[PDB]
């Protein structure tokens, strides 16, 4: 862990498609798009180069209800390191469409 | 015949657009590619949805650098998100040459061919574009058999089709050869502009 | 004996004799596959040196920018190339040798320095062995030789001392047959530098 | 050394040769299913590597490019998965630049240099500076190694029997005969008896005196005695008036003569 | 148009391991690139190569 990241640099296919995976699991307000977010960091300057989709489910009766799919994770972070070895977890998106304490 | 025949024009969605590029400019010099998800509706309308990348394991756009089990593990994911749909081409970098399939190249089109009967080889030029738009073109493969007895021009008809001449004569050849190219033209939703 | 159990060791000493003709062949064929599979990595090597290219050699004559440097070619004509993005940008300066695809005339990879092959055959040559016993007459000029040749490789805090630099450059002069170039093929393999 | 037989019985007891005969039912099918593995796979990797040459055939075709090799670079292919290079250095991943093995930078007749993987059809144990090679002219690979020959003018210079004179043509002078055999045809027949003796044969013979005395009437009766590689050569031919090609042609006539041992 | 050019050595095309399948130094026959490691028995490389300068 670091907290030295002072910028975040996003590039504009980070952005197009999250926000473009949000319709294309078909999702509507008060269900969430998640995705893995892939990139560089470690540094001052935070690159972020792409970005795949999660399934993800949530419920808010309780918000200790949660679906995430584990092994779908591991699976992909090592297919795209052989087109790519700069791609690291490097977090996770949230589809909004606000903040949360959640 | 199963239909008239014409040659797509092919809507590229935003995403995919700017996907292609970013994975093949980074693979300069290297040939990078991968397949194009997307639906078939109309005598020509092909509208590609996303894209995604082809692992390496060969040097890029070989049989090789196709692996079974990655297409088969790739697939399987996007039924979880949704973003399965029919496979309607694949797409590949040159760097070094214009938009113009190469003989390897060709041979990696004959074997698509097999697998889906409407699908393209898109080249992506990634610094060697023309004109302030990028240049790309995508081609059809269909059998010199039609081509010979002259069934070619029955096809280009009724619409405004696409004429480069990038490398000149050596892509007319080609052009000739393979089947023909059709202007490709640009999906955008007013909340990705 | 008498017995049904002499017959049943003949019997089976047939087998013995086939234990014997099983061997001959089984052994015979295991080493086969052995060598058909030596073989079997020089002509599966050229399939894939098929699947390699040749790549032009150059060298960075100085860096434009990060994108474009400007090599120059081992054929003639500047050129202002792309890299690769593997290829680290620290490691392209000038004097670096580089080389190029010949498709694309891009950075492929750095290369060591690289001197002209005529320069190989004569470090190359060098052979056997003479010392300076095989020398005679010349005990004083060996040691006037040692006094440049072998002292500041060893110690040039010698020269130091006296606050005066090492000498570099002999020449050697006689006349013929006098040992000049015997001289110099004895102090090769005693110094012990290239 | 034979088991089994009736020689057995009187040797030992009856109940170990039941066990011995039992046991042999057991271990021929041992020796059955694995003679079907070899001989069925001895058909399939027989097949390989003529699969193989089926394609050697259709590169092998002429005319292809002529170089030479600069440097053999000898890298290793094989050290690490954290290199792919004979240098090793810290840190996983360094992408293609760790990528060459042994390899030819090989320098072309049309005087360009290419690096290239090499054919490992041309070991790197043949490979070393300054050796002909093809080089396939499309993509530059070492097609094969070709044998170092040398120019033309040289090669004109080797001998194809000059008229024999024996030594009944070469009338009188016999003490000139007497000598001349000494120096020359002796260390190469009786090689042997010098190194014996612990001297050293001479290096060559002068032939000096007034003309037409038919000191070029012994040489060649010599070319015709010691039936060696005799190599003719007449001094105004090696001035040459491009700049030390002259000298290009001293080297290459005595290193003719290396080859073609022992000469004259 | 015939580029004139020179024969500078005449090198043996068959029986001379131009083909290296089998040799690997001196490992090869040096009598035969028709059955050396070939799928046929009759030529597969010429009598006569040349070296043009
Ligand atoms: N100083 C010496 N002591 C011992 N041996 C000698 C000496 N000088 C010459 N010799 C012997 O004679 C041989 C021939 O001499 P060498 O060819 O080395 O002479 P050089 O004076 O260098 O020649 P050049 O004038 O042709 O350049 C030597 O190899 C050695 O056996
Ligand atoms: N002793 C001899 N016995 C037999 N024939 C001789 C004898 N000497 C010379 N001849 C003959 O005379 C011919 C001419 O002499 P040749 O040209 O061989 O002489 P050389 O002294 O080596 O000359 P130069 O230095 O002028 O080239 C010889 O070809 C040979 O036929
Ligand atoms: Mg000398």
């Amino acid at each position: 862990m670091s907290l030295q990241h002072e910028k975040v640099t996003i590039a504009p296919l980070v952005l197009l498609s999250a926000l473009d995976h949000y319709e294309r699991t078909q999702t509507k307000e008060n269900k969430r798009c998640v995705g893995v977010i892939l990139g560089d960091a470690n540094s001052s300057t935070i690159r972020v180069t792409n970005s795949f989709a999660l399934p993800f489910e949530e419920d808010e009766k309780n918000s200790d209800v949660w679906f995430l799919d584990h092994n779908y994770i591991e699976n992909m972070n090592e297919m795209c390191k052989k087109i790519n070895a700069k791609e690291k977890l490097i977090g996770w998106y949230h589809s909004g469409p606000k903040l949360r304490a959640s | 015949t199963g239909r008239d025949d014409t040659k797509e024009t092919v809507y590229i969605s935003s995403i995919a657009l700017l996907k292609m590029l970013k994975h093949g400019r980074a693979g300069v010099p290297m040939e990078v590619m991968g397949l194009m998800l997307g639906e078939f509706v109309d005598d020509y309308t092909v509208n590609v949805v996303d894209v995604f990348a082809m692992p390496q394991s060969g040097t890029g756009v070989s049989v090789e650098a196709v692996d079974d089990v990655f297409q088969a593990k790739m697939m399987d994911m996007l039924k979880q998100t949704g973003r399965d749909q029919m496979v309607v081409g694949w797409y590949h970098s040159h760097p070094g040459f214009g938009c113009w399939l190469s003989s390897v190249d060709v041979n990696t089109q004959k074997s698509f061919e097999q697998l889906n009967s409407r699908a393209v080889a898109v080249v992506v030029d990634p610094i060697q574009s023309v004109k302030g738009k990028v240049v790309i073109d995508a081609f059809r493969l269909i059998d010199t058999g039609a081509l010979i007895n002259n069934l070619e021009p029955r096809q280009t008809t009724s619409n405004t089709g696409l004429l480069n001449k990038a490398n000149i004569q050596a892509l007319i050849h080609g052009l000739n050869r393979h089947y023909y190219s059709l202007n490709i033209d640009y999906h955008k939703t007013a909340k990705e502009t | 004996e008498q017995e049904a159990h002499n017959k049943a060791l003949n019997q089976f000493k047939r087998k013995l004799l086939e234990h014997r003709r099983y061997d001959d062949q089984l052994k015979q064929r295991r080493q086969n596959i052995r060598d058909l599979e030596k073989l079997y990595d020089k002509t599966e090597n050229d399939i894939k040196a098929l699947q390699s290219i040749g790549q032009l050699i150059g060298e960075v004559m100085k860096e434009l920018s990060e994108e474009k440097y400007i090599v120059k070619a081992s054929s003639g004509p500047r050129y202002i190339v792309g890299v690769r993005n593997s290829v680290d940008r620290s490691k392209l300066k000038k004097g670096v040798r580089v080389t190029l695809d010949i498709t694309t005339l891009t950075i492929m990879r750095i290369l060591p320095r690289e001197t002209d092959p005529l320069v190989y055959n004569m470090t190359s040559f060098e052979q056997g062995e003479i010392t300076f016993d095989g020398i005679g007459g010349l005990t004083e000029q060996i040691r006037e030789l040692r006094e440049v040749i072998e002292l500041p490789l060893k110690n040039p805090e010698i020269f130091q001392r006296v606050g005066i630099k090492p000498p570099k450059g002999v020449l050697l002069y006689g006349p013929p047959g006098t040992g000049k170039t015997l001289l110099a093929k004895a102090v090769a393999a005693t110094i012990g530098a290239n | 050394g034979d088991d089994e037989l009736d020689q057995e019985i009187l040797n030992l007891s009856t109940q170990e040769l039941q066990t011995r005969a039992k046991l042999l039912d057991n271990e021929i099918r041992i020796f059955r299913s694995e003679l079907q593995r070899l001989s069925h796979e001895n058909n399939v990797m027989l097949e390989k590597i003529k699969d193989n040459k089926e394609k050697i055939k259709n590169n092998r075709q002429l005319p292809y490019l002529v170089a030479n090799v600069v440097e053999v670079m000898d890298m290793n292919e094989i050290e690490d998965k954290e290199n792919s290079e004979s240098t090793t250095q810290g840190g996983n991943v360094n992408l293609d630049n760790t990528a060459v093995g042994k390899a030819a930078v090989v320098k072309t007749s049309s005087r360009q240099t290419v690096f290239l993987p090499m054919v490992g059809l041309v070991d790197p144990d043949k490979l070393k500076p300054n050796d002909l090679v093809g080089v396939n002219k499309d993509s530059y690979l070492i097609l094969d190694t070709l044998p170092s020959e040398f120019d033309s003018r040289v090669k004109a210079m080797e001998v194809d029997e000059k008229p024999t004179e024996t030594y009944s043509d070469v009338g009188g002078l016999d003490k000139q005969i007497e000598e001349l055999v000494e120096a020359i045809v002796l260390p190469m027949k009786r090689a042997d008896k010098f190194k014996d003796m612990g001297i050293r044969a001479p290096k060559g013979a002068l032939m000096y005196g007034p003309p037409g005395t038919g000191k070029t009437l012994l040489a060649r009766a010599c070319a015709a005695q010691t039936n060696a590689t005799f190599l003719k050569l007449a001094a105004p031919q090696l001035v040459q008036m491009y700049i030390g090609e002259g000298a290009k042609l001293v080297r290459d006539a005595f290193a003719l003569a290396k080859e073609k041992a022992p000469t004259i | 148009p015939l580029q004139v050019a020179r024969c500078t050595k005449i090198i043996k095309g068959n029986g001379e391991s131009d083909e290296t399948t089998t040799d690997n130094n001196n490992s090869g026959n040096s009598n035969s690139n028709s059955n050396q490691q070939s799928t046929d028995a009759d030529e597969d490389d010429e009598d006569a190569k040349y070296v043009i300068n």
